[PDB]
């Protein structure tokens, strides 16, 4: 009954109905694996209990990529209808371009040839990775996140060198007019009147290195 | 008699019996609930008989999702027109103590047995995680004062599982088409609770974790899933021959995995690296977008007919499609959509337009 | 007469319209050489580019002002704007002067081209220089070359090549400074 | 390759869905086809013991044996999975006692204990609930004796006792080719031969999926049809060459013309032994 | 099951030594074959500035040569120029000509008869066993002029660096059969040269084309040999890396099976003891 | 875990002082996922590898 | 492994030992033949990870 | 010789053996490193072949016969 | 496998800086001066950060 140890526990994290209050409890159970073995007993127990999964890679963690999210394994089939609608339309592009970057660097590590279109998505996906790094104890509001994802997948952060993007996405949030984030937080959505405006305010950005 | 499910790997390599016991094996996030919901969405809506969903030891979120989704589809109607519903839910989910999960599959079985015996008609019994019945008896039997069996299970595993499973049958008075998902612990098929379940099932659908990590969804292992309908006297000659040819290509590719890993692709023979290319084509082609997965994928679901599957896989087997890329086969319906996706992805490498088409610079008011 | 303009410029055309696009057009040995023959310049006065070649070595890439080559019609000398000449060389000594100093290699025989831009290309097989030849085993070999007259014309030609090489290697080993 | 005499015990060991019950059913159907062409002192009466199977599978086999015509020679002792563990434990002994009537009256018998692993599982349950102390894989101590005292009853009798025979075909299912498990090693140790089927040869198209290296028959070629013996040593020898010069056949580039003839000749022989089911030759 | 993994671990751990060894061996061969290649690179230049470079000629008879490797652990090098020789044989063949195909290296005869069986007429091999010389390349050239073609096409991989091997096609024309015809530019481009031969211009051009074919064959099979060594050094370093990764996953899975084995037999011993005590 | 924790949890910094423990770590069967190092490593704050 | 090569009796030469393999007991010219055979077969077993 | 350890033998052996055994065990440390590498003896560097030949000399040197201690 | 002069000059500087880092991590110990003579040196933290 070690499955019942956690399923009795993690089923109490619910979103209640309106007739009971509409209150909610969101859980984050933490499992420590041994050698990246997600096929352990307790790990596969809780994987078949929880809704999603945030898999933190130990080889991404020593290459400086922190939070070391295994984007291929990290899933969450319950938050899709629960993301910020401004982020839902700009990070639908983010996870697919990181998929191609996961396809190129997993076969073209030999240095065989540069197809010069797969070579484009290698240093595009390297820019989306460095855009997704984050320091510790410094959370970002969701509006200042979805502009930094807007600034990168729309190519405004293109030809910035990959060791500048930590300093460059700090340049994006600092220089863009703070009234942009107030419209985006309140609509919850990058409206047609705003992405035409937010594309403008990203062209007026002193990116480092030029 | 066959049950066409719309799923390519199921209809080709392990066809389901209309009136038989179907098992979906796999552990912890391989996709045997999305497979059971696609089987509900395809088979149960085009069935005519009644359905019984017995949720044994599963998420309560999933049971509420199925109840609300079945209210929207009219399969479950509320209030005054309730009697025109087509499904009974019996829920013994994973928050229940081990006495309740060990006996809720029997309750759902009884609700199915009444329709089979007394009403005398063909029903569908979807049991999500029949492994939780075995597990709940394994939790109880430590306290009933018994010597434990192998890995830690009860000594009466095979007979408990057998006495439950031998009631889920087609008889002369009715039919029960049983689709049961079976969890495997630690992705080990040699665990006694899946290894005992293997004998009670007509069609086995083994979902593996590595095929899911390759992106191929539904993650059905084609070299570990079987059927008693895969017989040339049941499904025909060309269907059985196409299925055996696909399995021969996949086995010949599985035997080449070590030297491809450690020596490289560049050192096989020409027929070997033709086999590798055709196998990488039919691995992608066995995947399919599901109509119940279109809310978290974005691709529309693709019901494939059985003749479309046989025709497309015969085309890949004979060599009519050695010219297309591999990713033309990834997540498509049938052999027309591989060519549509081929021109859709080879117009994409030519997709470079002039002047960026702005019409945004100083839009007037 | 000029009715087939072949070339790496034009092979690219017929190849690109008839080969699969995963292969780029293959390279050609003219893409690796910088110095042509009919082009402008590369004389500038007195010293012209001399390229001494064997298959196993490059012996001179430096600019020389005169070269003394042993042609089959005699030792000739190549000054700066010399007439273009494809010259077959017999066994003899090649003298690459630059001034007071010169490099004397005895070669085995093989052509030497002078090009209309003044580029001189000596192309021999074995260039055995004079301070590494022995003067004792030459007579031991031309003794048998003088004696042996076979019944076949093939070894007859081989023996005639033997005596014309060894006799020339005689004349350029006693009279050295 | 694995010739089988009247009175020996030949194990059919394999994984799941590899062809074990298929070989057993072909063996019974062929005795139906042979009993019409032989006198009554040469006939073989089959017994099929189904331990731990479904009732649907057993009903399917009975339908098959009536459509072929094998039920005038076949008994079926079926202890299915819903039955009690003592019934599944005692059903091979029941079937062997119903088959020993033919061994003891001078006739000939063919007993097939399908899923002898399931009989061992029923015996383990019945002995763990009787508080007998478990052993390896929680099996009893005498799970070897359980199978030895059953499989030793298959014998070729002397002419004083009638000259009868009982041929046993126990079936043991393994777990991913693990024949080092407890019951697998016990029944490999008991029986004369073994017909080892593979799940990797099964998906190469080789059906029946017989592993020609590990398949042994310790009656030897002493119990082989003559003429088949005249071709069988040659077929074994060329298959033995074709097996060993393989694991180099991936490099089809270098034609060697001495190994390559052996490779394509063994390919002719390996394609020869493929066979559609439910039609014994 | 738990022992076969211990033998598979030792097998992969030994493959990760053998491939590292032959990576070092191929590196030692490459560093001293590059020395001979960049010295052999000189003599090909006077012929390609004297005779030009005409690949797309109207030869009515051709001899193509695919210069491949002998040892076949090179990594897609030999099939690359097989693709190139089936691309250049589908570039000149448009007029109904005779083509002879020969190959240098055993990986040429095993990959050329699969794409084309009838025009392939000769297989030179065992070239790189001792070393590659000019007497050997000239003997190969004489056996090529046992046929009487109007052109020769050499296909080889040119050692640009230890990373890049550009597949070079090299062309030679028969002397007055095609070489004098392709030079006629309202007169001739060869009349500027004063022939100092013992005999007429056709004989000195015959000797020059034989010498040119010899030096481009020698340079071709030197460049391809050392680019073979470089692709083997790079192809056994993507091989020992993958054999280290496979060994690491095997060791992790073996340790999981080891721990599960000790727990399994321990639990069975405890169950057997509690069934008595 | 409870025996190792009851040992290693007394090695802390209080307000009055601190204990800093340097512990030699043996790894059984060269397996870092064995429960004795995998339980011991949850307490360690630094590793000092002395190599030959 | 000796048996599926067809060699009968399938006696492992590099696992079968005797106390009669002293040079004092069976003499030196027998013991040297046996030790040379075992040496040759063991070196072939070492070379089989290349020549296979 | 790579797996057999003695954690006493630092200053617990014969001094005439200690003059030589450090070199002997460091020459064998290179031979065990290059031995399974260069099983073939064809295409070899002039430094690796020398420690291979030295390790093959020391290996046949250390083996001795039974019941005759030296 | 290739040679010391194979690689670049910035690789020469990486080799030189790392070889003088590998020696600067060495330290004479005050307890080992009884059998090595040379006195040991307690290096502060503010000195080793600046030195490296
Ligand atoms: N020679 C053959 N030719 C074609 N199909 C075969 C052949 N042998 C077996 N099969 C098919 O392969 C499958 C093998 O199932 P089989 O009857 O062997 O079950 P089993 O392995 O004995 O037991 P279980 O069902 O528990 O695995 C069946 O579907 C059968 O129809
Ligand atoms: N058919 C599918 N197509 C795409 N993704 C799938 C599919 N099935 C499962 N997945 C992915 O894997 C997860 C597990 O699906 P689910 O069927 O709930 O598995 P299980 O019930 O075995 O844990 C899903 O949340 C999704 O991310
Ligand atoms: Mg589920
Ligand atoms: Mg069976």
């Amino acid at each position: 009954d070690v499955f019942y140890l956690h399923s009795r526990l993690l089923e109490r994290a619910a979103k209640l109905s309106k007739e009971l209050g509409g209150g909610s409890l969101t859980a984050f159970p933490v499992i420590e694996t041994q050698a990246g073995d997600v096929s352990a007993y307790i790990a596969t127990n809780v994987i078949s209990i929880t809704d999603g999964q945030i898999f933190l890679e130990t080889e991404l963690f020593y290459k400086g990529i922190r939070p070391a999210l295994n984007v291929g394994l990290s899933v969450s089939r319950v938050g899709s209808a629960a993301q910020f609608p401004g982020m839902k339309q700009v990070a639908g592009t983010l996870k697919l371009e990181l998929a191609q970057y996961r396809e190129v660097a997993a076969f073209a590590q030999f240095g065989s040839d540069l197809d010069a279109a797969t070579q484009y998505v290698l240093e595009r996906g390297a820019r989306l990775t460095e855009m997704l790094k984050q320091k510790q104890f410094a959370p970002i509001p969701i509006e200042r996140q979805t502009v930094a994802v807007y600034a990168a997948t729309k190519g405004f952060l293109d030809k910035v060198r990959v060791q500048d993007i930590v300093a460059a996405e700090e340049a994006v949030i600092s220089q863009v007019n703070p009234a942009v984030f107030k419209i985006l937080k309140a609509n919850g959505k990058i409206t047609p009147a705003l992405d035409a405006h937010l594309k403008a305010e990203l062209r007026k950005v002193k990116l480092p290195g030029a | 008699e066959i049950l066409v499910t719309g799923i390519k790997v199921v209809d080709l390599l392990a066809p389901y019996q209309r009136g038989g016991k179907i098992g979906l094996f796999g552990g912890a996030g391989v996709g045997k609930t999305v497979l059971i919901m696609e089987l509900i969405n395809n088979v149960a809506k085009a069935h005519g008989g009644f359905s019984v969903f017995a949720g044994v030891g599963e998420r309560t979120r999933e049971g509420n999702d199925l109840y609300r989704e079945m209210i929207e589809s009219g399969v479950i109607k509320l209030g005054a027109e309730r009697g025109n519903s087509k499904c009974t839910l019996v829920y013994g989910q994973m928050n229940e103590p081990p006495g309740a999960r060990a006996r809720v599959a029997l309750t759902g079985l009884t609700v199915a047995e009444y329709f089979r015996d007394i009403e005398g008609q063909d029903v569908l019994l979807f049991v999500d995680n029949i492994f939780r019945f075995t597990q709940a008896n394994s939790e109880v039997s430590a306290l009933l004062g018994r010597i434990p069996s192998a890995v830690g299970y009860q000594p009466t595993l095979a007979t408990d599982l057998g006495g439950l499973q031998e009631r889920i049958t087609t008889t002369t008075k009715g039919s029960i088409t049983s689709v049961q998902a079976v969890y495997v612990p630690a992705d080990d098929l040699t665990d006694p609770a899946p290894a005992t379940t293997f004998a009670h099932l007509d069609a086995t659908t083994v979902l593996s974790r590595s095929i899911a990590e390759l992106g191929i969804y539904p993650a059905v292992d084609p070299l570990d899933s079987t059927s008693r309908m895969l017989n040339p006297n049941v499904i025909g000659a060309e269907h059985y021959n196409v299925a055996r040819g696909v399995q021969k290509v996949l086995q010949d590719y599985k035997n080449l995995q070590d030297i491809i890993a450690i020596l490289g692709m560049d050192e096989l023979s020409e027929e070997d690296k033709l086999t590798v290319a055709r196998a990488r084509k039919i691995q992608r082609f066995l995947s399919q977008p599901f109509q119940v997965a279109e809310v978290f994928t974005g691709t529309p679901g693709k019901y494939v007919d059985l003749a479309d599957t046989i025709s497309g896989f015969q085309g890949v087997l004979t060599g009519k499609y050695d010219d297309l890329p591999e990713m033309a086969f990834y997540m498509v319906g049938d052999i027309k959509e591989v060519k549509e996706k081929a021109d859709k992805m080879a117009k994409d490498i030519a997709s470079r337009k002039e002047a960026d088409n702005k019409k945004v610079s100083e839009e007037l008011k | 007469e000029a009715a087939a303009p072949a070339g790496p410029k034009e092979f690219t055309e017929v190849w690109n319209k008839k080969a699969p696009s995963t292969l780029i057009v293959p390279e050609f040995p003219s893409n690796y050489t910088a110095v042509k023959a009919v082009g402008e310049g590369q004389v500038h006065g007195d010293a012209f580019p001399v390229n001494f070649y064997t298959p196993h070595s490059i012996l001179s890439q430096a600019q020389k002002d005169t070269v003394v080559l042993p042609g089959v019609d005699g030792y000739f000398g190549v000054k700066a704007s010399h007439v273009p000449t494809i010259a077959q060389l017999k066994p003899g000594v090649v003298e690459l002067h630059s001034g007071a100093e010169s490099e004397k290699f005895f070669v085995s025989g093989g052509f030497a081209f002078v090009h209309p831009n003044g580029v001189t290309d000596i192309c021999v097989l074995e260039a055995a220089t004079l301070d590494q030849v022995d003067p004792a085993a030459v007579k031991s070999a031309l003794a048998a070359a003088s004696a042996a007259q076979p019944t076949d014309e093939f070894e007859q030609a081989a023996n005639r090549a033997a005596i014309e090489l060894y006799s020339a290697l005689e004349s350029a080993v006693e009279a050295k400074a | 390759l694995v010739p089988i005499g009247r009175g020996q015990r030949e194990l059919i060991i394999g994984d799941r869905q590899t062809g074990k019950t298929a070989v057993a059913i072909d063996a019974i159907i062929h005795q139906k086809n042979c009993n019409e062409q032989v006198p009554k002192a040469q006939r073989v009466y089959c017994v099929y013991v189904a331990v731990g199977q479904k009732r649907s599978t057993v009903a399917q086999l009975v339908k098959l044996f009536t459509q072929t015509g094998a039920m005038r020679y076949t008994i079926m002792v079926s202890a299915t999975a819903s039955d009690a563990a003592p019934l599944q434990f005692l059903a091979p002994y029941s079937g062997c006692a119903m088959a020993e009537y033919f061994r003891d009256t001078g006739k000939h018998g063919l007993i097939i204990y399908d899923d002898l692993s399931k009989q061992s599982v029923a015996y383990r349950q019945m002995s763990l609930l009787l508080r007998r102390p478990p052993g390896r894989e929680a099996f009893p101590g005498d799970v070897f004796y359980l199978h030895s005292r059953l499989l030793e009853r298959a014998a070729k009798l002397s002419k004083e006792l009638g000259g009868g025979s009982l041929t046993a075909f126990p079936v043991i299912e393994t777990q991913a080719g693990d024949v080092s498990a407890y019951i697998a090693t016990n029944v490999i140790s008991i029986t004369d031969g073994q017909i080892f089927l593979e799940t990797e040869l099964f998906y190469k198209g080789i059906r029946p999926a017989l592993n020609v290296g590990l398949s042994v028959s310790r009656v030897g070629s002493a119990a082989q049809f003559p003429g088949m013996k005249q071709v069988a040593g040659t077929l074994k020898l060329e298959l033995a060459q074709y097996r060993e010069v393989a694991a180099f056949a991936q490099f089809g580039s270098d034609l060697d013309a001495a190994t390559q003839y052996v490779l394509e000749r063994g390919a002719r022989l390996t394609e020869m032994l493929k066979q559609k089911q439910f039609a014994p030759i | 099951s738990n022992q076969a993994v211990k033998q598979r671990i030792r097998a992969i751990k030994n493959i990760g030594k053998i491939t590292k060894a032959m990576k070092m061996v191929a590196a030692s061969k490459m560093k001293n074959a590059q020395i001979a290649v960049e010295q052999s690179r000189g003599l090909v230049d006077p012929f390609v500035r004297l005779f030009g470079d005409f690949p797309a000629v109207n030869s009515n008879k051709s001899v193509v040569v695919a210069v491949t490797s002998d040892k076949g652990l090179c990594g897609g090098l030999n099939s690359n120029i097989t693709k190139y020789t089936r691309a250049t044989l589908a570039t000149t063949e448009s007029e109904g000509k005779d083509v002879v195909v020969v190959s240098i290296g055993d990986k040429g005869r095993s990959q050329l008869t699969r794409i084309e069986s009838q025009r392939y007429q000769l297989a030179i091999a065992d070239t790189y066993k001792v070393r590659v010389t000019f007497g050997q390349a000239s003997l190969i050239v004489e056996e090529l002029i046992k046929h009487n073609p109007q052109s020769y096409q050499i296909l080889f991989n040119k050692f640009r660096s230890a990373i890049s091997f550009k597949p070079t096609v090299a062309t030679i024309l028969s002397p007055d059969l095609l070489e004098k015809q392709l030079e006629d530019v309202t007169g001739n481009s060869l009349d500027a040269y004063d022939i100092e031969a013992s005999h007429e211009r056709s004989d000195v051009l015959r000797d020059l084309t034989e010498f040119h074919l010899g030096v481009t064959l020698y340079n071709a099979m030197l460049e391809n040999n050392c680019s073979e060594h470089a692709s083997r050094m790079s192809a056994m370093e993507n091989s020992t890396k993958s054999a280290g990764e496979m060994l690491g996953k095997l060791t992790l899975d073996y340790n999981r099976k080891r721990q599960a084995t000790i727990t399994t037999e321990l639990i069975e011993i405890i169950a057997g003891a509690s069934a008595l005590m």
